[PDB]
RNA sequence: UAGGCAAAGCCGCCCGGUGGAUGGCUCGGCUCGGGCGCCGAAGAAGGGCGUGGCAAGCUGCGAUAAGCCCGGGGUAGCCGCAGGCAGGCUUAGAACCCGGGAUCCCCGAAUGGGGCUUCCUGCCGGGGCCGAAUAGGCCCCGGCGCCCCGUAAGGGGCGGGAACGCGGGGAAAGGAAACAUCUUAGUACCCGCAGGAAGGGAAGCCAACAGGGACCCCCUGAGUAGGGGCGACCGAAAGGGGGAUAGCCCAAACCAAAUCCUCGCGGGACAACCGUGGGGAGAUGUGGGGCUUGGGCCCGGGCAACCGCCGGCGGGCGGUAGCCGAAGUGGGCUGGAAUGCCCCGCCGUAGAGGGUGAUAGCCCCGUAGGCGAAACCGCCCGUGGCGGAGUCCCGGGGUCCCGGAGUAC
RNA sequence: CCGUGAGGGAAAGCUGAAAAGAACCCCGGAAGGGGGGUGAAAAGAGCCUGAAACCGGGCGGCUACAGUGGGGCAGGCCCGAA
RNA sequence: UAGUAGCAGCGAAGAGGGGUGAGAAGCCCCUCCGCCGGAAAGGACCAGGGUUUCCUGGCAACUUCAAUAGGCCAGGAGUUAGCCGGUCCUAAGGCGGGGCCUAAUAGGCACCCGCCGAAAGGGAAACGGGUUAAUAUUCCCGUGCCGCGGGGGUAGGUUCUGC
RNA sequence: GGACGGGGAACGAGCCCCCGCGCCCGUACCGAGAACCGACGCAGGUGCUCCUGGGUGAGAAGCCCAAGGCGGCUCGGGUGAC
């Protein structure tokens, strides 16, 4: 299903960075939706922005563990 | 920085008619940030950015493809029409 | 006025995107207990100090 | 966690500013004789998938499974205790779990044996 | 002649419309008692703007934006006020509560410089982009306030908080049956400065020849003495009873660098400290000594010496979520529905109180009573580490030296 | 919300046990009305109770040759179940 | 009071036919009639206002009457710049730091330093045509200009100076 | 902008061709006998602030008419006493 905390933080870096790509470009098209309007999945753009926020979240969680 | 894309009956018209994309971005992005993150995101080529802040405080940018690129393409790519 | 400073447009902005009724949807979730907003006001009566 | 005041404002204060892990609390309801001897407890919280008799009301004497619990209003939904609105729907009566006795319990989710270890001690 | 017999209009009752009184209700207020008590350059409080799928306000939050992560409690539901339409999240353990983290736009002490618009803008260093270019331009990130301490590294102050506290400046109205001394009042208010309390505090005291024994606060002395157009009015103190209890240091006499701070390295419970090396302070005196039971100075005797620094380890208790907790949902009646009525039972260390389709000890929450914490915080106890110039106790000798200045007056 | 500003500042609570929130038929341009439903009760979302002033309708008494309100006595018409 | 006053006065006003619509003197179209025309009226535009702009739909409320209209209500949309302004400069003046004064400050300012102070003063550089429901020296076409920087050529220079 | 001087290099322009870069904020609409202030869709005030064709005429006067706009200084009809 959704991605777990613990799975974001066995993937290295590049698949990481990856995801967070595919979700803004998600957020933007989703977005986009919502000022037209109708939202195909109206519960699909809250889930999405706190995936975003659970990544930034990891990234910096891990930079500070090695810091 | 980019929120969405406008994709109203004018900007759909300059779409076809100029080659040109219209987003909403961060009201503190430049001219210069604006075509940096278009060419980065999108692979495409910045001709000009024209940009505007609307009555309601968000900043709006007609963006216009160098001539190889298509703005009707990129939308259709991107899935936003 | 023609000549406006960022700041203050911004207010007026704001004010732009609060002046507006509850939406329908919400006057039907409170049983008609919420049908209006401070917020809803006229350009020519209330006037915005800004 | 619910006053220890003996004031009334302040006892329905309480119940009615309860947040949802307090809320729980109110869905107890009795145990009945048969399911007494055999799990040794003699009130359980109300959920989803139990079967409880109604002792009061309209519907007191009828037996059916629990469909759905609203934490918010404190009431549950049971099959049977039902009616129709006046475009043929069928809708439930919300029962208040004080006016229910479980009679068949629903033990398929292994955090709720945890919760009878605890009272049968 | 009066009745059938009636205009517009009047009075009364009923019904209706209008209105929102009355009554009942109460997640609100108010008063009193108890606790607890500071936040901020590690950028606060306050403000602006934004943030929800449909979202205007409030609430929450901050571009990660009604939320992200970890742990504990809590198990099956959840997506605030807020009862809608969708779509999701959650048994791989959510929501929710508690502890700890992350993110935290602009303005704000606001601190690079401005600011007639909560926005604009400079230099330097690093980075990116446009570009043929290493030019030029544009953008991003960081530093750049004033006054100070310090050899430097580095460090400090600034702003806020409902009231309370300390220092200063400082009225009038009114009262006196006018009014000026006076009072109101060292009040209102203003300026400055602190703490969880502040201020006060350890006899150049009070007393009266008898004795008390730092201070603050409470009761009294007492509207007494006393001040005062001796008018209005103002007004102690000692003493007594209580709350609580605690005593010390700097300078100087004498000795004269034996001293403190900072950094590197080794050791040392992550500390104090020890060893060594460099730097700073220091003879315009660091440090030792000394504090009314005066001291310095000289001689002798004695350890129960005396004085100080660190807060590691073990144990206990408490706070910040919670868990357990007796006994009818028995027969009949009324009723839409019983907790009511009649009859029959039961608990009680629990008959405080609330909820539940009308009034419930036994339906549920709770109550009497008992138990509980991964994490954070607080208090107590035991134990541990270390430093000083004998500085501690007792006796004798002294009659030499010291004992606070624009002060006392 | 008021004042340039220092400052100033309201009104406003209650469906029901449960939405069972009024299907369906006729009329209306529509708000809505009639019929018919839900409920113990319309308590109908303009929602508990629903007073008086006030206005409409009904009923009783008077009403165009007789100057007004209050009291007593006598009478007419009308009510007089508890 | 009372279905009463007012909805007159300030030098313009309507009418016919058609359409829309449940409904039209009043909305839309044509014709006739009138008023302004160095302007209570046409063109531009500052402050102030702040979405009132434009499109679609509507009529419970709002407009001294009506309404199918609307600056009203609901839903959607719209403001594009090296050359137009700000930005830069200083004016009368102002603020901050230092200093001096002050019981003190958030009070004063002759002095030193810095900065602010004009969308009518000074001051770099863009014009015409076309386009939209709504922007137009901003978009598009054409033809240019300014500042800063670079490449090539040329004049010129390479002790010394251009004719 | 010019001139008058001082210093430096061996290259190199104010001319011709050619290349590159130009951030940030404003920009809708009213601008008033209904979009500003005056509690108002108010005969006031602000702003007639700046601009305006023809005939007559001394005239930027009045009167009449263009370009352009208006019949929305947002009640209509009948009567023809005081
Ligand atoms: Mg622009
Ligand atoms: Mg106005
Ligand atoms: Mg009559
Ligand atoms: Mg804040
Ligand atoms: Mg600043
Ligand atoms: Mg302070
Ligand atoms: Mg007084
Ligand atoms: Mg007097
Ligand atoms: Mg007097
Ligand atoms: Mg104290
Ligand atoms: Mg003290
Ligand atoms: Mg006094
Ligand atoms: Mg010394
Ligand atoms: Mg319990
Ligand atoms: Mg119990
Ligand atoms: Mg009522
Ligand atoms: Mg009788
Ligand atoms: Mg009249
Ligand atoms: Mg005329
Ligand atoms: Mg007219
Ligand atoms: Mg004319
Ligand atoms: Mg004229
Ligand atoms: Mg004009
Ligand atoms: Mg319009
Ligand atoms: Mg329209
Ligand atoms: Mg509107
Ligand atoms: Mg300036
Ligand atoms: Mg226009
Ligand atoms: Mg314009
Ligand atoms: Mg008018
Ligand atoms: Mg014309
Ligand atoms: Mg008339």
């Amino acid at each position: 299903r959704k991605l777990k905390p613990k799975a974001l933080r066995e993937m290295s870096p590049e698949e990481r960075r990856e995801l967070l790509n595919q979700l803004r470009a998600e957020l933007v098209k989703l977005q986009t939706q919502r000022s037209r309007g109708f939202v195909e999945k109206p519960g699909r753009i809250r889930q999405v922005r706190r995936m975003i926020a659970r990544i930034l979240t990891i990234e910096r969680e891990l930079a500070k563990a090695g810091a | 920085m980019i929120k969405r894309f406008v994709i109203t009956e004018k900007a759909l018209r300059l779409a076809e008619r100029e080659n040109k994309i219209t987003i909403i971005v961060e009201r503190t992005a430049t001219k210069k940030q604006i075509a940096d993150e278009v060419q980065r995101l999108y692979n495409v080529k910045v001709e000009k950015v024209n940009t505007l802040i609307t009555p309601r405080g968000e900043k709006k940018a007609y963006v216009k493809l160098a001539e190889g690129y298509s703005a009707m393409d990129l939308l259709t790519k991107l899935g936003v029409l | 006025a023609r000549n406006k400073p960022l700041g203050k447009k911004l207010r007026l902005a704001a004010a732009l995107n609060s002046n507006r009724n509850p939406p329908l949807w919400v006057i039907a979730k409170t049983k008609r207990r919420v049908t209006r907003s401070p917020a809803r006001r006229h350009w020519r009566r209330q006037k915005l100090k800004a | 966690p619910f006053t220890a005041s003996a004031q009334p404002r302040k006892q329905r204060l309480s119940l009615y500013a309860a947040p949802l892990h307090l809320r729980r609390k109110l869905l107890n309801a009795k145990l009945s004789p048969e399911l007494q001897k055999k799990l040794g407890v003699k009130r359980l919280p109300v959920r989803r998938g139990d079967t409880v008799l109604i002792m009061r009301g309209d519907f007191k004497g009828v037996t059916g499974k629990v469909v759905k619990v609203d934490l918010k209003r404190v009431r549950i939904f049971v099959e049977g205790a039902t009616r129709t609105n006046s475009r043929g729907q069928t809708v439930y009566y919300p029962i208040h779990p004080s006016k229910v006795m479980i009679v068949d319990v629903d033990l398929s989710d292994k955090a709720r044996q945890k919760l009878i270890e605890r009272r049968k001690r």
